[PDB]
């Protein structure tokens, strides 16, 4: 049995109603996940509560269509929630959904950062661009050495949602070799995002300041 | 061995007793599900239990789990693990109970060990062609709650058709009693029954029953209920002649 | 009162074995189901084994069958996993989990460790390099940080100055096999050239610590 959590992602604001779907193809579990902690038992059939687990949270649903309902929503509600099918063997998990905090769109704060000259007597240059407090969380960080495009050098990473202004922040790193580094003298940053009217680049000239 | 039993077919060079039909142990629309190693077979009510495959003289081991459906939902009605003592033309089952279903919540469980005793079966001997006389000796085991080490010993006098033993060496005590001189009776489908007492310095514990088994009357096979201070302890019987 | 505790992860070459443990209180060990659960880096739950409260009859997961064996002793309250031909994918955390029954692999796991993390793969221990992510010379607020690059295995601590502003983003498996992550804080352009602003770096699973000063220029 494949379970199927619809849709992957849910943005809602507190005190608003979420609705979560698990399809199968009965008895299903439902369990929560927050950020850096282990997943814990929420519900289990038929609407059955673990121990401190709010009447906030219900289920109901048979045949395929199961959903867990959280009628309140509470800061605290915003996690990952995991559907579970233990009545046939082999155990099966869904893939999983995010509860984020809803907001509008915030501009992000963009940053670049030249390599160290530590870094470079290693014999490696890295070359970050910040992404700080900004919504949602979808955007793109292109890099473009001597005004080029790059591709195939850098990686990003994006942090949790902030638990107090509803924020992401993504650093994107582009690495590459010293001897290639001290070649060129252009380094940009673009960023791509829905509260830009037109995408910002940051930008520093190797050697300079 | 024990996986033997919920996977592989009947052989007939298997020694007895082959077969175990699953009437009491498992109940009209429910669904019994026995565990073994890697193995795991589901039983309905009337199902055989490929007993051929254990070990006889022994207490066999098996996680079970029995479930119904109510309107479209499988409930767990009990979990924990299902005992067989195996004879040549006898045999016995037992659960021990480590959670059942809570009644007055619908999908919860609830901690409670029980111990019971579950189908006792076999060639049953008829009463009308016992042995007409003489005296025969069984020994065998006496299996309660997480104890499988009492020793049954058992005599019948074809001659006075009467019976008598006791129970020795189960970690319990109060357990260890004595099984009165009692009747063999015939039951309503003429199997050989013996219904008595349970004793303990001469006094009333409880009661037990058994059965006798085979075309020779070579075992008995039966329960003893044993009044006891923290209520009613039931122990599997089982014990054959040499 | 249910605690699990799961101890034994770390990291490990592929082909190597590993064996976990999972000490419990709170509960009547001897009567329940355990089960193990795993989470690789970035993704979902998959359940892996399970073991009856006799731990007469084992369930696994067809991806780890054979090389993987659970166990218990009651005696101890603890259970076991014995991790054998150990490959890549067997990278993730490991979560030890109590069934609500007594039969295995058929009952919510209603109680859960804090999980251990085991990897799989052929690099070696290795403590992190610390480089600056000097500020800008050039809003009212400026952003410093610190480059923790080139570590192996997870997780590194990054505490600033011994508070507030800061984002240590999660760490991206390299090219290389190595880790990297960064840490940046945004404080008062007013504070720069007024105050230390020192990261710190812990690193131990390779035994480091380093302090490094993220000044201007």
């Amino acid at each position: 049995i494949v379970l199927t959590q619809s849709p992957g992602t849910l943005s809602l604001s507190p005190g608003e109603r979420a609705t979560l779907s698990c399809r199968a193809s009965f008895s299903l579990a439902w369990y929560q996940q927050k950020p850096g902690q282990a997943p814990r038992l929420l519900i289990y059939a038929p609407s059955n509560r673990a121990t401190g687990i709010a009447d906030r949270f219900s289920g109901s649903g048979s045949g395929t269509d199961f959903t867990l309902t959280i009628s309140r929503l509470e800061p605290e509600d915003f996690a990952v929630y995991y559907c579970q099918q233990y009545g046939s063997s082999p155990i099966t998990f869904g893939q999983g959904t995010r509860l984020e905090i809803k907001r509008t769109v915030a501009a992000p704060s963009v940053f670049i950062f030249p390599p160290s000259d530590e870094q470079l007597k290693s014999g490696t240059a890295s070359v970050v661009c910040l992404l700080n407090n900004f919504y949602p969380r979808e955007a793109k960080v292109q890099w473009k050495v001597d005004n080029a495009l790059q591709s195939g050098n850098s990686q990003e990473s994006v942090t949790e949602q902030d638990s107090k202004d509803s924020t992401y922040s993504l650093s994107s790193t582009l690495t590459l070799s010293k001897a290639d580094y001290e070649k060129h003298k252009l380094y940009a940053c673009e960023v791509t995002h829905q509260g830009l009217s037109s995408p910002v680049t940051k930008s520093f000239n190797r050697g300079e300041c | 061995g024990l996986a033997d039993a919920l996977t592989a077919p009947l052989d007939h060079k298997d020694k007895g007793l082959q077969s175990l039909t699953l009437d009491q142990s498992v109940r009209k629309n429910e669904k019994l599900k026995l565990a073994a190693q890697g193995a795991e077979k589901t039983y309905g009510n009337g199902d055989s239990l490929n007993t051929g495959k254990l070990k006889n003289d022994k207490v066999s081991r098996f996680d079970f789990i029995r479930q119904i459906e109510v309107d479209g939902q499988l409930i767990t009605l009990e979990s924990g693990e299902f005992q067989v003592y195996k004879q040549s033309h006898s045999a016995l089952t037992a659960f021990q109970t480590e959670q059942i279903q809570d009644s007055e919540h619908s999908g919860k469980m609830v901690a409670k060990r029980q111990f019971r005793i579950g189908d006792i079966a076999g060639e049953h001997t008829s009463f009308d062609k016992l042995p007409e006389g003489g005296r025969a000796t069984y020994r065998g085991t006496a299996f309660g709650s997480d104890d499988a080490g009492g020793k049954l010993t058992y005599t019948i006098d074809f001659a006075a058709k009467q019976g008598n033993g006791k129970i020795e060496h189960l970690k319990s005590p109060e357990l260890n009693v004595d099984l009165a001189a009692a009747d063999i009776k015939p039951d309503g489908k003429r199997h050989a029954v013996i219904s008595g007492s349970v004793l303990y310095n001469q006094a009333e514990k409880g009661s037990y029953s058994l059965g006798i088994f085979g075309g020779k009357a070579q075992e008995v096979a039966g329960s003893a209920e044993v009044k006891t201070v923290n209520g009613i302890r039931h122990i599997g019987l089982a014990a054959k002649q040499l | 009162q249910v605690q699990l505790v799961e101890s034994g992860g770390g990291l490990v070459q592929p082909g190597g074995s590993l064996r976990l443990s999972c000490v419990t209180s709170g509960f009547t060990f001897r009567s329940y189901a355990m089960t193990w659960v795993r989470q690789a880096p970035g993704k979902g739950l998959e359940w892996v084994s399970s073991i009856s409260h006799s731990g007469g009859s084992t369930k696994y997961a067809d991806s780890v069958k054979g090389r993987l064996t659970i166990s218990r002793d009651d005696s101890m309250d603890t259970l076991y996993l014995q991790m054998n031909s150990l490959r890549a994918e067997d990278t993730a955390i490991y979560y030890c989990a109590k069934d609500q029954i007594s039969y295995p692999a058929a009952s919510p796991l209603d109680y859960w460790g804090r999980g251990t993390l085991v990897t799989v793969s052929s690099a070696s221990t290795k403590g992190p390099s610390v480089f600056p992510l000097a500020p800008s010379s050039k809003g009212g607020t400026a952003a410093l940080g610190c480059l923790v690059k080139d570590y192996f295995p997870e997780p590194v601590t990054v505490s600033w100055n011994s508070t507030s502003g800061v984002h240590t983003f999660p760490a991206v498996l390299q090219s290389s096999g190595l880790y990297s992550l960064s840490s940046v804080v945004t404080v008062p352009s007013s504070s720069l050239g007024t105050q230390t602003y020192i990261c710190n770096v812990n690193h131990k699973p390779s035994n480091t610590k380093v302090d490094k000063k993220v000044e201007p220029k």
